[PDB]
């Protein structure tokens, strides 16, 4: 598998993390494949030129559908599994919530599960 | 026409480039949508578009066998060969109206402008006066180039402008002064 | 025809796409060719509306018509502004017989205008003793016929075909010999009045289109402080008649953004929109008053169900460019602005100019969507208060009707989706001095609202 | 709450189903696995690794007059259409809690003696799937499905290269020269291909 | 802000997450400018192509038809 | 309104079912498709380019007395033979919306107890489809069905020639010889083919 | 493919339209498809010899007939659709539309699609 590390990316500030040597603040694998997941969700799909049809989302083009509100929820979900599950490091996200706070106003939430979290069996012959 | 060979170089691929281009990382990932990728992926992309199509085109422009436009014209300048040019339309065009009525030189006229063609205009070579007999005879030429224009017998019918005393202005023959600019491939 | 099997081809863009829209718009538009000083319903379509008032894109009329069309409009109440001046293009034509050179016929514009209509007179080469009268639009054939010389009938010729939308002969004298030969003869003396207009002008086509219905106004793509605040009271005036109309403006072309907040500030109706960005189509820059014609149009076209929240625009470019922060200010400001984003321009939250109060109910009073669904409702009570105001009897039997009515609309709304909940009864305060016109009533809706934001938490 | 919508691409069609689906549905699930006698031992399952295609079906009527409608001729002859349509169909049902790309297997329509304006469906999706046929390293998979569709012509615009035409509208973007080489393209387009208009039409392959 | 045109476009290729991503709109305004140059030379290299345009490549052609080159 | 019309050409009836279909018609449509399973992947859906063959069935009486009618016995001698005819038969279904060429798969009849005269129907049809067996270039597809027949005993007019009556009747025009070889013709035409009279009864073949 | 382009031909004044030129005025492959669909439809069926089995319609012989009204939409719908569809450029044609705008004299429309108008998929390996 042998996944490597990324650079950090501060997204509240939209700067890299630097040292005060000056250098960019390296992370750890998790830590770069937390990275990416965002960036990939904010990343619209078919778009941005440099990246090709696998990488992206779609929820923005969501906002404008006319679909009712379950249905809204359900394509909610389909692109935010179907954009992070591209990477391998995925093994499952799932359990999603949504809360309509207002009339037409929404908070959702999702539980994403790496490799790493897989249950092992433990026999040998 | 002959077909243009091309250097591999100048066809790469745009994936080979941006393979070459991470080839020397091995410590940070480069998976698309990293960082990375992001630094190195438009400059791949852009390699490719500019290698692929402008290098192409200027060895296209090069060489006769391939060359077009002005690019092929001075290559015919290096040989001293120059293509041919167009001309105007040029033709009479008659004129029935007041005796005391004059016509000036310079005076444009114009084919019938429509849904289905624009009208096709054509100036007047001479300056007349209709004084002596009511019909009178004014050589004329199409104010653009090439065959456009070389109209049939009645098609000039058209006055821009109008002028007092004038009946009908109609072309008695068809124009024959037109002529295109020469074909590429025949010039090469 | 005879009996048989006809058939025709016509382009797609030609199909009667008319059916499902919605909405009703105004404007005071300038032209260079119709009818003038009056108010007049297009049902949208492009070749109504280019018949009309012509396809010059140097008046407002076609252009701005043209993007209201494009805003999808069910109805275009259109009226031609004009500063007065007004003429028609007129041509006489002469007898040849006579050495006088007798006049005896005299053609006309069907409407004021000032484009160059033209006429050419030939002698028919078949035979002289007709003549083909074909009449011209500048150096392009308009329409061509033959004719008897005889002076009625070729006043009636000219009126007969179909081809004489433009022009209409009329008969000065009478006479044996045909016209006169002539040759693309201008028909000189019209004007269209768009020369020099002045402010006062558009304010008679404020009183004119009272006494029609509409659901939005919109200015003729014009920025002018005074138009604005005279259109301000106006709209305003028009309301305490019961007449709801929504205005929408824009601000200055040279307005920066300072100017553009401040204005939508300085006035903060929910009633008002101003547009903070010109915009871009086929190479053709549009001012921001110049936009909010398509603003409107597609505010009005959305009705009640639909918003233009993020609506993609047909727009191409959008000169005035802004960072989040300016969007924020600008949206904060009540400025209408659209942003681009990824080779589209997209309208941004629905906002008005209501913005500086927005007390707590009022919050939902900043938007567009949430005014429309506002003013209708108001429109459709008073529709069905005006048949029953002194025609039935206040009892209890009769009020009981008019609760009928007003809950059975209301449950259509309902139907549509429209609104969660509602509950209208009787307004028992104001029933304590009920007179035959005067029974009270009150209600409450709850509108349901499209999807703007949302948010999401990626637990890891 | 209940709705269906079966979205195609390939014509840029959002059907909503009028009514919903009559009585109940209801979707299977079977571990593929077979089965393995062993010699004084017995059976065992052993599981296998692929997935399996399952089926939704159901049945509605279409009705006359009723929020959106339309004819319910025109509708069987839009179903039956999408029936033999090679390209996949998203369909979503909302209190089902059910989304993904299916294609219609079976369809069928039925007048009865009376309502002869409407018309009793019956319908059968099955679970859709894609076939997706140098220096190796870990990579995103390929798990996106590539649902998307463009008109087959295309109107270049201010900002546009052919280059760029080629990846948004055909991919790897190194796909140019199928554009270019097309003779109605070279004829609009200038013998340079790096030069380009705004507008001109230019016809993407397929 | 990117001053290159070729970085704007370059940058803007890229997820919009660099708004403010100085150290990523500095870089790309390096990569624009290069790529700025190499257009304005490749569009020199076609000067150079024909003794009419030539400029400083007419040694060349000077050199291919053997006139003293000066 | 529903009718049903059976427009039968080789023998030249417009047959009218004086019965609508009793309790209700129903068409169905299924892609042609093969399921194909691949090794740590499971199943998959392939499209087969080919089209289907589809019925449609229903059961009717013919009644004996009633808008235009005919003898029951006479009307299933009718229907018996069109079973076992090779051509085609074009059916027509106003209220469902059908229209296409069809064939009688299979027939019968039935006489209850009671209503003696009348003989209850149960009919099939099987959609119909045609097996169609030098500078290369494109051309008109040969989609339209040729569904026309004519007598097969012709009389010349005054305008014909032995040509014009070869592409009229028999296609390509010059098949012609086909016509004049025919030993009856050979007699009443004269020896020259080019000539003709007004009249002449000429046999095509086949 | 390489459909060709055709001449163009007045229906309305039944004559070719010409350049002042006197040369007749040439059209596009798509006008000139336009051009022979209108020309087909108005060909009857098995009657001018010059044209094969093929070509032309039927529909002015489905006047005399004694179907139905809605029997007779059909055959208008089978009859027109079967003569355009001949031409390879035709995609698909359909939407019929009848208003029998008096007692028995009828009005009706039909949609034509392209082989052009098809969309194209967006996807490469």
């Amino acid at each position: 598998l042998d996944l490597k590390g990324s650079f950090l990316f501060d997204f509240e500030k939209g700067e890299f993390v630097k040292n005060a040597d000056g250098t960019l603040k390296k992370c750890d694998k998790v830590q770069a494949y937390k990275q990416w997941c965002q960036k990939a969700i904010l990343t619209p799909r078919y778009k941005k030129a440099a990246y090709t049809n696998i990488y992206g989302s779609e929820i923005k083009d969501l906002i404008a559908s006319n679909l009712s509100q379950s249905a809204k929820e359900l394509e909610i979900t389909r692109l935010i599994k179907e954009t992070i599950l591209v990477h391998p490091y995925t093994k499952e996200v799932g359990e999603f919530s949504f809360n309509w706070l207002e009339n037409s106003r929404l908070v959702e939430y999702e539980f994403d599960v790496l490799t790493i979290d897989d249950e092992n069996i433990v026999i040998d012959g | 026409e002959r077909e243009l060979p091309i250097p591999v170089f100048l066809t790469e691929d745009e994936d080979s480039v941006h393979e070459r281009m991470l080839s020397n990382f091995q410590d940070v990932s480069t998976l698309e949508g990293d960082f990375i990728y992001d630094a190195t992926r438009p400059t791949a992309e852009q390699i490719a578009e500019l290698k692929q199509l402008g290098l192409q085109n200027n060895l296209k422009i090069a060489f006769p066998q391939t060359s077009y436009g002005t690019y092929l014209e001075w290559l015919g300048e290096c040989k001293g060969v120059f293509k041919n040019q167009p001309t105007k339309a040029t033709g009479v065009i008659t004129f029935t109206g007041v005796q005391g009525t004059i016509i000036t030189k310079g005076t444009i006229v114009t084919t019938i402008a429509t849904d289905e063609k624009q009208s096709i205009e054509f100036e007047l070579l001479e300056t007349k006066t209709i004084g002596e007999n009511e019909t009178v005879d004014i050589k004329a030429e199409s104010r653009i180039v090439g065959t456009i224009g070389n109209v049939s017998k009645g098609s000039i019918s058209v006055l821009l402008g109008s002028i007092s005393g004038v009946k009908s202005i109609t072309n008695k023959e068809d124009f024959r002064g037109g002529t295109d600019i020469e074909d590429e491939e025949h010039f090469r | 025809e005879i009996p048989g099997f006809y058939n025709r081809f016509k382009t797609q863009a030609e199909k009667s796409t008319n059916t499902g829209l919605k909405g009703r718009l105004a404007m005071p538009i300038r032209a260079n060719w119709g009818d003038v000083g009056k108010v007049v319903t297009i049902k949208n379509d492009l070749r109504q509306l280019k018949n009309l008032f012509g396809d010059d894109m140097n008046y407002s009329a076609f252009k701005l018509g043209k993007l209201a069309l494009l805003g999808n409009v069910k109805e275009l109440l259109l009226y031609r502004l004009v500063d007065g001046n007004q003429k028609k293009g007129t041509l006489t034509l002469k007898d040849t017989t006579e050495n006088s050179a007798k006049d005896v016929i005299k053609l006309e514009t069907k409407y004021p205008t000032a484009r160059n209509f033209n006429v050419t007179i030939k002698s028919n080469l078949v035979d002289s003793d007709k003549k083909d009268f074909i009449f011209f639009e500048n150096t392009k054939q308009l329409f061509s016929s033959s004719i008897k010389g005889t002076i009625d009938e070729i006043v009636l010729e000219i009126n007969s075909n179909l081809d004489n939308e433009y022009v209409i002969a009329t008969k000065v004298a009478d006479s044996d010999t045909i016209l006169a030969n002539v040759v693309n003869q201008a028909l000189e003396g019209g004007n269209d009045g768009c020369t020099s207009i002045t402010n006062e002008s558009y304010l008679k086509a404020l009183e004119e289109f009272e006494r029609y219905s509409f659901d939005s106004f919109v200015l003729d793509g014009v920025a002018d402080e005074a138009l604005q605040e005279t259109t301000k009271a106006w709209v305003a005036k028009n309301k305490e008649l019961g007449k709801d109309i929504l205005l929408f403006l824009g601000g200055k072309t040279e307005d920066n953004i300072k100017q553009i907040n401040d204005k939508s500030k300085s006035f903060n109706d929910e009633n008002i929109v101003n547009v903070g960005s010109s915009a871009y189509y086929e190479n053709i820059k549009y001012t921001p008053s110049e936009v909010a014609v398509y603003i409107a149009a597609l505010s009005v076209s959305k009705g009640i169900t639909g918003s233009i929240c993020n609506a993609k625009t047909i727009f191409e470019e959008v000169e005035p460019r802004l960072s989040q922060s300016e969007v924020k200010e600008c949206l904060k400001s009540g400025t209408l602005v659209l942003d681009f984003d990824d080779g589209d321009v997209i309208i941004v939250d629905d906002v008005n100019t209501f913005k500086k109060y927005v007390d707590d109910k009022n919050e939902a009073m900043g938007y567009i969507s949430n005014i429309m669904f506002i003013n209708t409702i108001n429109k459709d009570t008073s529709l069905k208060r005006k048949e029953f105001v002194g025609k039935i009897f206040n009892d209890a039997t009769g009020q009981t009707t008019v609760i009928c009515a007003l809950k059975k609309y209301f449950e259509e709304l309902m139907s549509q989706g429209i609104i969660s909940e509602f509950n209208v009864d009787i307004d028992t305060e104001l029933q304590a001095t009920a007179k035959a016109d005067e029974f009270y009533w009150k209600w409450d809706a709850v509108k349901v609202d499209v999807m703007k934001k949302i948010y999401g938490t990626g637990y890891l | 709450v209940i709705d269906i919508y079966l979205k195609n691409e390939k014509e840029k069609i959002d059907f909503h189903f009028p009514v919903n689906p009559q009585d109940s549905l209801s979707i299977k699930k079977e571990k593929r696995f077979e089965t393995v006698d062993i010699v004084n031992l017995g059976e065992f399952d052993i599981k296998k690794e692929g997935e399996k295609i399952r089926e939704i079906s159901f049945k509605t009527f279409l009705p006359n007059l009723y929020s959106e409608l339309k004819n319910p001729i025109e509708v069987v002859a839009m179903l039956e259409k999408w029936v033999d349509q090679a390209e996949p169909l998203r369909l979503i049902i909302t209190g089902f809690g059910y989304n993904g790309l299916v294609t219609i297997s079976s369809f069928s329509n039925t007048q009865t003696a009376g309502r002869e304006e409407d018309r009793d469906i019956e319908i059968t999706f099955r679970t859709y799937r894609e076939l997706k046929i140098s220096n190796t390293k870990t990579d995103l998979k390929d798990n996106r499905p590539n649902t998307q569709t463009k008109s087959k012509i295309y109107t270049v615009k201010a900002s546009d290269t052919l280059y760029k035409i080629a990846k948004n509208l055909l991919g790897k973007g190194s796909r140019w020269p199928e554009i270019y080489n097309i003779p109605e393209n070279k004829k609009v387009i200038g013998k340079n291909p790096n030069i380009i208009k705004k507008g001109k039409l230019v016809i993407p392959s397929k | 802000m990117i001053a290159s045109k070729k970085g704007k476009e370059m940058l803007l290729t890229l997820s919009p997450i660099y708004e403010q991503s100085i150290i990523m709109q500095s870089l790309y305004e390096a990569i624009g400018s290069e790529f700025d140059n190499l257009e304005l030379l490749d569009e020199e290299i076609e000067l150079q192509l024909f003794p009419q345009s030539a400029t400083w490549g007419l040694g060349f052609w000077e050199n291919r038809v053997g006139l003293i080159t000066n």
